[PDB]
C-alpha cells in the first residue's frame, strides 16, 4: 500500500562496492577462548556444566 | 481442555536448512506464500498451488528473512551484513542495503520501515521508499542482536540480544523506553500479543529456559515460567489467546501454552534437531516448524475465527 524505492543497476553496484569495503575494513579483534558469541549452539555435553 | 493433533499433516523436505540457534529462516506471508532459506538459496511455496519458486542465490549465506506487511516483497539478510529486498511477483532484487558490517540474523517490518539487527551490535531503521540505506541507527546491545519484533498496531519495537537483554522502543526512537535484563541467556524468541496491546512474550536460551510475559507500558512481569529447555522460537496465536514456543536443548518439541493459566496445553514431538525455525499461517490455523533435521512440519493447531 506504498511505493518501494527501486534501484538502478548502477545504484546497486555502488551500494555493493561501498559495503564490501566498509565490511573488509572493520577487522575487529576477538578472544578465541570466549564462546559467548556462539553459546546458544553448544549442547550441554559441550557445556559439561555444573555438578559433581 | 480441547483436542489437538499430535502428528503434522504435512512434512516437506528442507535440505540444508541451518542448525544455527541465531537464525529463523521460515516465514509465512499475508499472501499465503511460505519463504524458506536453505543454505545459499531461497525458495517460495504457494500454499494454494503447491507451486515452488526458486528466487535468488548468494555466494555467501542467507541469514534472515521477513515478508513485507502486504506480502508483495521479501526482505533478506546475509552473513556479510548485506540486506536486500525482492519483488516476489517480478522475481527481481528491488534494492541492496548496506550499513551492517557483520551478519544480519534478524529483520522486522513496520509498514515502510524495515529494521535489521546484526552481529555487529547495531539495529538499523530503514525507510524503504527512501534512497538512503538507513535513517536511524541504534546501539543498545553489547552483543549480537538476535531478536527483533515490531508491533505495528502499538507503535513499538522489541529487541533481544545475545547479551541476555531485552529492550522496548517507542517507534523509531533511538533510546529504549524499557529494558528487561532478567534472562540468563540469549533472547531470540519473542512475540507481541495481538489480543492485548503492550503485552510482550520473551523466551531464554539454554542457561535460562524461561518464558516471561511482560506488560510493557505498565512495567510488570505478568508471568515467568521455567519451560525446562532452551527456547529457540515463538509465535502468538491469532485465532486464540495461546502461545507456541519451539525448543532446543534438550527437548526438541513445540509446546502450546494457554496464557490465561500459563499452562502447557500440548507438547508436539518429532524433530531430531532443535526446533529453530517457526511461523504462523496467515489464516492462523497452522504452525510450520523447521530444524536442522531438514524437515518442515505443518501442525494444524487452531480453528477459523
Amino acid at each position: 500500500q506504498f511505493m518501494l524505492y527501486e534501484e538502478t543497476a548502477e545504484e546497486r553496484n555502488i551500494a555493493v562496492h561501498r559495503h564490501n569495503e566498509i565490511y573488509n575494513n572493520n577487522n575487529s579483534v576477538s578472544n578465541e577462548n570466549n564462546p559467548s558469541q556462539v553459546k546458544e549452539n553448544l549442547s550441554p555435553a559441550k557445556i559439561c556444566p555444573y555438578e559433581r | 481442555f480441547r483436542q489437538i493433533a499430535k502428528v503434522p499433516y504435512r512434512v516437506l523436505d528442507a535440505p540444508s536448512l541451518a542448525d544455527d540457534f541465531y537464525y529463523s529462516l521460515i516465514d509465512w506471508s499475508s499472501t499465503d506464500v511460505l519463504a524458506v532459506a536453505l543454505g545459499k538459496s531461497i525458495f517460495l511455496t504457494d500454499n494454494n498451488t503447491g507451486d515452488v519458486v526458486h528466487l535468488c542465490d548468494t555466494e555467501n549465506e542467507y541469514t534472515s528473512l521477513s515478508w513485507i506487511g502486504a506480502g508483495s516483497h521479501l526482505a533478506v539478510g546475509q552473513a556479510n551484513g548485506l540486506v536486500e529486498i525482492y519483488d516476489v511477483m517480478k522475481r527481481k532484487c528491488i534494492r541492496t542495503l548496506s550499513g551492517h558490517i557483520d551478519r544480519v540474523a534478524c529483520l522486522s517490518w513496520n509498514n515502510h520501515v524495515l529494521t535489521s539487527g546484526s552481529r555487529d551490535h547495531r539495529i538499523l531503521h530503514r525507510d524503504v521508499r527512501m534512497p538512503d540505506p538507513f535513517f536511524e541507527t541504534i546501539e543498545s546491545h553489547t552483543q549480537e542482536v538476535c531478536g527483533l519484533k515490531w508491533n505495528v498496531a502499538d507503535n513499538k519495537l522489541a529487541s533481544g540480544g545475545n547479551d541476555n537483554v531485552v529492550h522496548v522502543y517507542e517507534g523509531t526512537s533511538k533510546s529504549p523506553i524499557l529494558t528487561f535484563d532478567e534472562h540468563k541467556a540469549a533472547v531470540k524468541a519473542m512475540a507481541w500479543s495481538p489480543h492485548k496491546r503492550g503485552v510482550l512474550a520473551t523466551g531464554g536460551g539454554t542457561a535460562d529456559r524461561r518464558l516471561k510475559i511482560w506488560n510493557v507500558n505498565t512495567s510488570i512481569k505478568m508471568s515467568d515460567i521455567d519451560s525446562g529447555s532452551q527456547i529457540c522460537n515463538m509465535v502468538w496465536s491469532k485465532n486464540t489467546n495461546e502461545l507456541v514456543t519451539s525448543h532446543g536443548y534438550s527437548k526438541y518439541n513445540l509446546t502450546l501454552w494457554d496464557c490465561n493459566s500459563m499452562d502447557p496445553i500440548a507438547i508436539l514431538k518429532g524433530h531430531s534437531f532443535r526446533v529453530l525455525h517457526l511461523t504462523l499461517s496467515n489464516d492462523g490455523t497452522t504452525v510450520v516448524s523447521g530444524a536442522g533435521d531438514e524437515t518442515l512440519r505443518y501442525w494444524k493447531l487452531f480453528d477459523k475465527p
